């Protein structure tokens, strides 16, 4: 399950980074 | 450059050391079985005295008379270590504090008296030396001096001792 | 010992960690606090997982090698990695054609088989077979001089090397008397020390 | 000597933490008491103790048979 | 004072939790 957990962690990290970038872009003009 | 190399070396070394320590601890906690070790009869552990051990036997019994008159240097080094009976002997060693630490007595009784003690604290050690053999003693030339002989030979050859020897010397894993 | 570090396929984990670090650096270059916290947590979790996996791998060691007895599990269906050879045309073959239960056992002993002790014990060194079945004293001796292979296992099928004498021969008793009086008087042990066991091993 | 002492103390703390973690993991793996009594040949059911007083209703079917076995 | 004590307590709790998690992961292996 180690590979599965690592893939899940990577997916969660990517989603979090994308959401943070979008929020920062939105608040930059806000 | 130099700082990055130093940091990388330090981190790699720390990680490898942590992994090695974890492996060593896993090995140390994953198994342990040492006890003592006696090679045989000739080992200087008892053949060469070392400040007064116990290694007792059974007074005037079967197997003391061997060391009575084959290694005639150390009978005084038994004398104060011979409790009379067998079973009180075998418990005399287990109920620590230490009172005795080795024991010389015929094999069969020993191998029985290790196999009803689930505490598993005991074990046969070393390789056999010398020999004896049990038997049935009869008066001076009674008529049944051989009928028993042929009969018991037939019994043994038949495959009858196996039944018994299984029935009693049950080997149960501790 | 501790050498199979790359055998554990740690290369894939190292490559994944490197790619993730590069991705984190790119994202921080392109909010940085959240990504850094995520990377630190991932590093700690990966460290914990690597330590746990290393401990689990250290636990496994493929123990219980060698052999225990004649009724132990391995000696009842030899697949291909325990082709043990007796010494056919001996007493041993006869004793494996008269114990009924051992039938299947015997069958594979009539696969690859030898015609002398010498080539056999040599082949033990040649590392093809992983056992041998042959009487006691010869075995312990051979193990002693050619200190290459250690005896093992228990004993079975007991017996005794008597001294044979013709039926109701004139000396049918006195040899028995002398052999007993010696056999308790520390003689056989002396002879056994001086002839049957050595200490080069 | 402050830097050297601090580095040594940090190393000692890390070593203590690693040893504690190793012991805890080993203890967690070890714990597995279970082992209910099984049959007629068991170490628990072969010798007496005080923690295993087992009984049977007296003078009834079982107890009579369960007395003749000298073994 | 108060902040340092809170941080130390949080560190101790986190270390205990990490040790427990590693032990559980090893046990499930």
């Amino acid at each position: 399950m180690g590979i599965k957990h690592f893939s899940g962690l990577f997916v969660l990290l990517c989603i979090g980074f994308g959401l943070s970038i979008l929020t920062t872009i939105g608040e930059h003009i806000v | 450059w130099t700082g990055r190399f130093l940091m990388n070396l330090w981190a790699i070394f720390c990680m490898f050391c942590l992994s090695t320590y974890t492996a060593n601890l896993a090995a140390v906690m994953v198994g342990e079985k040492i006890y003592e070790e006696l090679s045989g009869i000739h080992d200087p552990k008892l053949h060469h005295p070392s400040q007064g051990f116990r290694f007792g036997t059974v007074r005037e019994s079967s197997a003391e008379d061997y060391v009575r008159q084959s290694f005639p240097e150390m009978h005084e080094y038994m004398r104060r270590y011979n409790v009379p009976a067998t079973p009180d002997g075998v418990e005399y060693l287990k109920n620590d504090p230490e009172k005795l630490d080795a024991f010389i007595m015929d094999k069969a009784l020993l191998d029985y008296e290790v196999s009803i003690d689930a505490d598993c604290k005991l074990l046969t050690v070393g390789k056999p030396f010398a020999i004896e053999g049990y038997g049935i003693g009869l008066p001076p030339n009674s008529p049944l001096t051989a009928n028993i002989s042929e009969l018991i030979s037939q019994y043994k050859s038949h495959g009858f001792m196996d039944m018994l020897h299984d029935k009693w010397y049950r080997v149960v894993p501790c | 010992t501790l050498d199979s570090f790359m055998q554990p396929f740690q290369s894939t984990l190292w490559l994944l960690v490197g790619l993730s670090v590069h991705v984190v650096a790119v994202m921080l270059y392109l909010s940085a606090r959240i990504l850094g916290m995520v990377w630190a947590g991932f590093a700690m979790i990966i460290v914990a997982s690597y330590t746990a996996n290393l401990a689990a791998f250290l636990v496994v060691d493929r123990p219980e090698e060698r052999i225990t007895g004649i009724n132990d599990p391995r000696l009842r269906n030899p697949s291909d990695k325990f082709i043990y050879a007796t010494v056919k045309q001996s007493s041993v073959d006869i004793y494996f054609r008269r114990q009924v239960e051992l039938s299947t056992m015997y069958r594979h002993m009539e696969k690859h088989n030898y015609e002398s002790a010498a080539e056999a014990i040599q082949a033990v060194r040649d590392n093809k077979l992983h056992a041998f079945i042959w009487d006691s004293a010869v075995l312990e001796f051979e193990a002693s001089q050619k200190c290459d292979l250690v005896t093992t296992g228990e004993l079975f099928f007991r017996s005794g090397f008597g001294i044979g004498m013709r039926k109701d021969s004139p000396w049918k008793q006195n040899v028995s008397l002398s052999i007993l009086k010696s056999h308790e008087n520390g003689f056989m042990e002396d002879l056994d020390k001086t002839w049957v066991r050595y200490q080069e091993c």
